[PDB]
């Protein structure tokens, strides 16, 4: 399942590629816990909501050193 | 997912190399007179996967190191092989090795023969639904008298670390942490695509004024840093649209926060009484609310009464039976019982068994009796025999079974 992707960010994030992170629809993710299929326990929600951080946290991650690489790029070229 | 093989080494009465063999996927008994070394079995057991053996100070580790004559015992190890078809460790492997070993200044666990650290492993059973706010994949004697004999408020806490009270806390603080420090980095992301926007507006200017008449180089490759700043501007709008989506998560889960709660106590109770009436024809019993403050236990074996006003094994059928419906509610997939029994009629005895028959279907059992009443609902026999001070555990016939109770 998608929710699935989310529990592992929660406890083994490292099964998770950059690839895998970039993918990641952080939006509709919520929408799946904020509305499930079937009712889920206090500690359940508690594990997919620092799953979905920790996702949105390595995509920040990875665009500030995007970012930082393209600047360096940018004036390299200038000289 | 389930234990396919324990592997024992200079563990308190297992001395030698002990290799296990492999546990049937249902219902496996353990039996053997007293003394003879099932409690330190479980204890190797625990002793690998729970919690509370997690943190050891050197006096407790040494504890677990064989004692008796011979050569000096000066380390020891368990190791538990996990079938893992089920994908249900987020291993891909079929098998996955976790091996505790310890020494005089030693305590390191190896998953597939690496080195991770305790807070690898914890994560690593958390993932595969194993929680620490859940005490009841093992069930010792201890457990079910100590539920037998709690205060009313103490169950409350219980059924509240269960339901996710302190998880949620704890998780919702970490996030909070986690979005603060990711705030920052958005910032600065913002603070260079502006530079970045900068030097492509200079670029322009000298682009046009060589058109109207700074390295080549950039010149050259303007187009391109323009399309690329465009991918980190379209990644930029994702995480605002996160953090928004993020905030709406948090907001929604502290008010769903108390039905959630309310949630698990109905369907605990609601397993409770459907397990006592399985495990008590007959009779009914329910939970009941404190003034909350707590939670109480009310139980009639007759076709109610309050928890102490009842016979100390009655008391310790009632607590399983609790125990029991807390498992339904947050089901796992193996379970390892050290004598359960021991405090129980016989006619409760064969209702336990005919029980766990039932459950042995979709779950591993591993358990320990005294008592011959659980040898019916099991799929392999194990005897442990104790000679020259050490254990021994092999396999043995249903016949033979019936002979270490
Ligand atoms: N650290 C140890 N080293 C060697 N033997 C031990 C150690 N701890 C306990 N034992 C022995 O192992 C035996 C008890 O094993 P135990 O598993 O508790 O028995 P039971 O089979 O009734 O549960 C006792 O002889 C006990 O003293």
């Amino acid at each position: 399942g998608p929710l699935a992707k989310i529990w592992l960010a929660a406890h083994w994030d490292k099964k998770l590629t950059k690839a895998h992170v970039f993918e990641c629809n952080l939006e509709s993710s919520v929408e799946s816990i904020i509305s499930p299929k079937v009712k889920m326990a206090l500690r359940t929600s508690g594990h997919l909501l620092l799953g979905v951080v920790r996702i949105y946290h390595r995509k920040a991650k990875y665009l500030l050193a995007d970012c930082n690489e393209a600047f360096i790029k940018i004036k390299m070229a200038f000289r | 997912m389930y234990i396919k093989q324990v592997i024992i080494q200079g563990f308190r009465s297992y001395r030698d190399q002990t290799i296990v063999d492999p546990f049937s996927s249902k219902h496996n008994v353990i039996v053997g007179r007293n003394g003879s070394g099932k409690s330190n079995f479980f204890y190797a057991i625990q002793f690998v996967l729970s919690d509370e053996f997690s943190h050891l100070r050197p006096e407790q580790r040494l504890a677990l190191l064989h004692e008796g004559t011979g050569p000096r015992v000066i380390s020891a190890f368990v190791e538990i092989i996990f079938d893992n078809s089920d994908n249900r460790l987020p291993i891909d492997k079929e098998e996955v090795s976790l091996r505790r070993v310890i020494g005089a200044k030693k305590d390191q666990y190896f998953l597939d023969k690496k080195m991770v650290t305790k807070n690898d492993v914890m994560n690593l059973l958390e993932s595969a639904g194993f929680s620490r706010s859940n005490p009841y994949y093992i069930v010792k004697q201890g457990k079910i008298n100590q539920m037998a004999t709690a205060p009313d408020s103490q169950r409350l806490k219980l059924l509240r670390e269960v339901a996710g009270t302190r998880v949620y806390d704890e998780r919702k603080e970490e996030s909070i942490s986690l979005m603060k420090e990711t705030e920052g980095k958005r910032e600065k992301i913002n603070e260079l695509l502006k530079y970045i926007e900068e030097r492509l507006h200079t670029l322009e200017e000298e682009k046009e004024e060589l058109a109207g008449s700074v390295n080549k180089k950039a010149l050259d490759q303007f187009v391109n840093f323009s399309e690329q700043k465009e991918k980190l501007i379209k990644r930029q709008e994702e995480l605002d649209r996160g953090y928004k989506s993020i905030m709406e998560l948090m907001n929604v889960l502290e008010l769903r926060k108390y039905e959630a709660i309310q949630l698990t106590f109905k369907q605990v109770s609601k397993n409770f009484s459907e397990v006592f009436q399985k495990l008590v024809p007959g009779g009914k019993a329910t939970l009941v609310m404190k003034k909350f403050t707590g939670v109480g236990i009310r139980v009639s074996f007759t076709g109610m009464r309050e928890m102490q006003q009842l016979s100390g094994g009655q008391k310790s059928l009632v607590a399983l039976a609790l125990i029991f419906a807390i498992q339904k509610c947050d089901p796992a997939p193996f379970y390892l019982f050290d004598q359960i029994d021991q405090a129980l009629d016989a006619q409760h005895r064969k209702a336990v068994s005919d029980m766990i028959m039932e459950l042995a279907v979709h779950a591993q059992f591993i358990t320990t009796t005294f008592r011959p009443e659980l040898l019916e609902s099991a799929d392999k026999f194990y005897g442990v025999k104790f000679r020259n001070k050490v254990s021994h555990i092999d396999v043995i016939t249903a016949e033979m079974a019936k002979d270490f109770v």
